[PDB]
């Protein structure tokens, strides 16, 4: 018996180009209740939206947000 | 001698003192599975996909270990290689080889080469790679030296033991930068006194701050 | 009256007191038989609800967010506390020279490992990870860490093994020469030497004797403030933790009267059978019962004064915590408990200051029976219902027992009442030697006058 | 009082004995627990 499976660890073939891989990255989109968008900060962890933040920058979201965007 | 033999203060004696015994013994075994090489697989070579040669690129052909591990020095994940990474390479060194047709079948097809982790954490622990190398621990202290290695073995197991050996006296392994030079470096005699001056030159905390749980468990 | 009934010799007390063990195993009674085979049913229920416990996990019992020690740690704290009363017979009368626990020592003692047995499963059981039980224990391991030792769950582990360990030495000790006599009478060859090993061929004697009375007095000696603080530090676990019913600075002696008041109706309750079914009635008399509702009466005496404590605690403070802690066991939701423990551990303990009702025995055994019952219910009212109504309102939740807390109790009952059943049927349940030696001392008083 | 075996041969080597085995196990235990990883 040992400790713990082997953990097979698979790498790119064609790697993405503008992140370091282990470094969460940003990215802006809207998130929209009725229509109205607001601005978010969505998380990419590997590439796939993790955590929804606000966006700083937009109305509607002064840092914050709402939390139908935080559950999207 | 009503209802025992004559051997009988012989064999309960030996029977008390066997039992002792056989108890340690217990524990000894169960202390040297839970310490085992084969537990922890220590010092074992465990086969990748492909054979990929450490001894044969890093101390022969000469690549530094930031060119396949680029992410070393700025996140805690140091970037396992993808398959372009080998293509700037084995598309002109000899391709239409035995040895890489798992390598020229990715970056055809997008499937990985499905390398095996060598050295593993329970995943809850969450190491950071960069901050090791910019607070001048270089690998060799923490891989031994895998420029000679023609198939990578751990060197030893990742313990609360020796992470916190670290953590607790970090001027025996700490080194004036380097972190990412060659398995060429050796530690010098007066590894007291310059660990003690770059403890104190790069800011590496007190052991009470550096033991604390959150600093690796989350 | 007298301790021992006449017309007995040491021939008579190895007679009686040694042929209930040692008889052929097909020629067994069937009272045990029916006894066993019910115990061995609930053991089952104990096997089935501790599987349903190891694989769904604790969220099977009714904990919830406030009441983290829901009924499991009320049965810990109730099956420990058992073993106080047993052991104040083996130990604390032995210390203090008291005739009538020449024959209860063995069965209180026996029940002490047994009711030890019932509760350490408990610590290990209600955690949810048990598997990691020795992380409680300071053990070399690669990562370098501890217990850490200012907990009183780290107290408890250190508590219950030592108290573990120490009863059943002095059950060893104390079986030692009953195994010299068992060995000597057995009549069939291989179980002759199954009883020499455990006698080790004791062979008593004077310069043997001398280190029995020795160490047995010193082991007493030992175990006699251990009990208490094993029992204190059942206490303090939650006297050291800050909930308002928690935090009481009466728990360490309350908690070790309640012990010792809840194992004495235990005693009662196994061994008026035991004195009955099995012919014991001269080396267990009706003073010996009646001494035995007494002590009982003392202890509680003590527990009711510890019930006043907490309502003085509760009425004197000028704390809202407290006084809603009073309101809230009075007439909150979960207050059913508080009467009924008033009029289980208070108002029926008074009939046992009268002389016929304690030597009346359906009263007597009835009695001891709202004694257990009502002792639970004091754990119930400590635990629970402090946990229930906590200093945020928003964290105020009632606690409902499942089926699976009730099917562990009854699971430890099995396990509880099949080790007695053992117990009863391999070894003597009265001390033969110290029997022998009270028949000695009891003629000698007769001689001397 | 003395014990039984106060006056016999074997107490030297036996007593001998046990703490040849207690540096013996407690030093094994020593060197596996804290000396070997
Ligand atoms: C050049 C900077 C290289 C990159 C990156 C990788 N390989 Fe290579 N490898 C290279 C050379 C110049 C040699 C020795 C000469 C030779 O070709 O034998 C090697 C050796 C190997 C081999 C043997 C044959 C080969 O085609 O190169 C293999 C199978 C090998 N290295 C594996 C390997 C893998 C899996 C790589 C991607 C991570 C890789 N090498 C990168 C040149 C370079
Ligand atoms: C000595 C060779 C070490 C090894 C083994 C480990 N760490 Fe370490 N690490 C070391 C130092 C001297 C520092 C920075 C000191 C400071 O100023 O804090 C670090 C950094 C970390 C950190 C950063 C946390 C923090 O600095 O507060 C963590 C969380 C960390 N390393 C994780 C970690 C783990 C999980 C380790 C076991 C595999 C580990 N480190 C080993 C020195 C050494
Ligand atoms: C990084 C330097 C850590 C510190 C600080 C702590 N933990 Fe750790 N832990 C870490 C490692 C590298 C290991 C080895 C993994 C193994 O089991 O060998 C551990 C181990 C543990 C374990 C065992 C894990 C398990 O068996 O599930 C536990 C329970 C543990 N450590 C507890 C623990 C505590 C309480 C810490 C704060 C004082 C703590 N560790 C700090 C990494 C590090
Ligand atoms: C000290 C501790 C080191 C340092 C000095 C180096 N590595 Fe890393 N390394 C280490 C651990 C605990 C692990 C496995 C990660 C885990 O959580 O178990 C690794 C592993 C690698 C990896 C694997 C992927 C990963 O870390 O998540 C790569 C790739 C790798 N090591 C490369 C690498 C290089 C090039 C280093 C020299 C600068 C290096 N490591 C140093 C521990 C340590
Ligand atoms: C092609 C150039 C190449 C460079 C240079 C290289 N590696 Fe690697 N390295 C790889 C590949 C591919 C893997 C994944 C395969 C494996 O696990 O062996 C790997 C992974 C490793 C692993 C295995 C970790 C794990 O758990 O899987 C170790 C150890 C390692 N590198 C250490 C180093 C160090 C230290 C250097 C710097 C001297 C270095 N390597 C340089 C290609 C390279």
């Amino acid at each position: 018996c040992t400790y713990q499976p082997r953990q097979y660890i698979a790498p790119f073939d064609r790697q993405p180009e503008g992140r370091v891989p282990g470094i969460p990255q940003y990215f802006a989109s809207t998130l929209t209740l009725g229509g109205y968008g607001t601005g978010v900060l969505v998380r990419s962890n590997e590439g796939r939206p993790t955590k929804v933040e606000g966006n700083p920058r937009h109305p509607a979201s002064l840092g914050g947000t709402d939390l139908f965007a935080q559950a999207e | 001698a009503q209802i025992f033999p004559r051997n009988a203060n012989l064999l309960s004696r030996l029977s008390i003192f066997a039992l002792v015994l056989l108890v340690v013994e217990g524990i000894l075994i169960l202390g040297v599975y839970f310490r085992s090489n084969y537990f922890r697989q220590v010092n074992v070579a465990i086969e990748q996909p492909v054979a990929f040669s450490h001894q044969l690129h890093v101390n022969v052909v000469g690549i530094d270990c930031r060119y396949c591990h680029t992410s070393v020095d700025q996140s805690y994940f140091a970037n396992i290689p993808a398959t372009e990474t080998c293509m700037t390479c084995h598309s002109q060194i000899k391709t239409y080889s035995p040895l890489l047709e798992k390598v020229r079948e990715s970056y055809a097809t997008g499937k990985p080469i499905e390398w095996v982790k060598v050295y593993d954490l329970p995943n809850f622990v969450y190491f950071n790679h960069s901050i090791h190398v910019n607070k001048g621990i270089g690998c060799s202290t923490c891989h031994g030296q895998v420029n000679n290695m023609p198939v990578v073995w751990q060197q030893q197991a990742l313990y609360m033991g020796w992470c916190l050996n670290c953590h607790r006296n970090p001027e025996l392994y700490v080194r004036p930068r380097e972190e990412v030079y060659n398995m060429d470096y050796v530690p010098p005699s007066n590894q007291l006194e310059i660990g003690r001056q770059l403890v104190a030159e790069y800011g590496i905390m007190p052991p009470d701050q550096l033991t604390n749980c959150y600093v690796c468990h989350r | 009256e007298a301790y021992l009934l006449p017309g007995e010799t040491y021939t008579s007390i190895s007679a009686k007191i040694g042929d209930v063990p040692l008889t052929p195993p097909l020629k067994t009674p069937k009272g045990w038989l029916a006894g066993f085979s019910v115990a061995f049913f609930m053991l089952m229920i104990f096997f089935v609800s501790v599987t349903w416990l190891f694989i769904r996990g604790v969220g099977i019992w009714g904990i919830n967010i406030p009441v983290g020690w829901g009924m499991d740690i009320i049965n810990f704290v109730w099956w420990i506390g058992i073993g106080h009363a047993g052991t104040l017979i083996s130990a604390i009368l032995l210390l203090l020279n008291q005739g009538w626990r020449n024959s209860i020592n063995r069965f209180a003692e026996a029940m002490t490992l047994f009711a030890v047995a019932c509760a350490g499963l408990y610590p290990i059981l209600h955690l949810g990870r048990p598997w990691l039980f020795y992380w409680l224990i300071p053990y070399p391991n690669t990562h370098g860490m501890w217990p850490q030792f200012r907990s009183a769950l780290a107290w408890d582990v250190f508590a219950i093994s030592t108290y573990a360990t120490v009863s059943l030495v002095f059950w060893l000790v104390g079986l030692i020469p009953d195994f010299a006599t068992l060995r000597d009478r057995a009549k069939n060859i291989w179980v002759k030497r199954l009883y020499g090993i455990a006698a080790l061929g004791w062979r008593g004697s004077a310069r043997h004797w001398h280190r029995y009375e020795m160490a047995s007095i010193l082991l007493a000696g030992l175990s006699t403030p251990l009990v208490v603080s094993v029992h204190s530090i059942i206490s303090l676990d939650f006297a050291i933790s800050q909930v308002p019913g928690w935090q009481v600075t009466v728990f360490p002696p309350y908690f070790v009267a309640g012990a010792v008041f809840a194992g004495f109706a235990m005693v009662l309750l196994l061994m008026i059978p035991v004195r009955t079914f099995y012919g014991f009635e001269n080396y267990i008399t009706l003073h010996h019962l009646d001494v035995m509702a007494k002590v009982m009466l003392t202890t509680g005496m003590i527990v009711v004064y510890g019930y006043f404590m907490e309502v003085f605690a509760s009425l004197y403070s000028g704390n809202e915590f407290e006084e809603y802690l009073l309101y809230n066991r009075l007439f909150g939701p979960s207050s059913w408990a508080y009467w009924g423990l008033l009029f289980c551990n208070a108002v029926a303990i008074q009939p046992l200051w009268f002389k016929k009702v304690r030597q009346n025995i359906p009263a007597l055994l009835i009695i001891s029976l709202i004694v257990s019952v009502g002792m639970w219910l004091e754990r119930y009212v400590i635990i629970v219902i402090s946990l229930e109504r906590d200093f945020l309102p928003s964290s105020w939740d009632i606690y409902i027992p499942t089926i699976w807390d009730w099917s562990l109790y009854i699971g430890t009952f099995g396990l509880f009442f099949t080790l007695l059943f053992l117990f009863i049927r391999v070894l003597p349940m009265i001390n033969i030697f110290e029997m022998r030696l009270f028949l000695y001392q009891e003629t000698e008083k007769a001689k001397q006058r | 009082m003395q014990p039984e075996w106060s006056g016999d041969p074997e107490v030297k080597p036996v007593f001998l004995a046990v703490t040849l085995t207690g540096m013996v196990a407690f030093l094994l235990m020593v060197w596996l627990f804290a000396f070997y990883w």
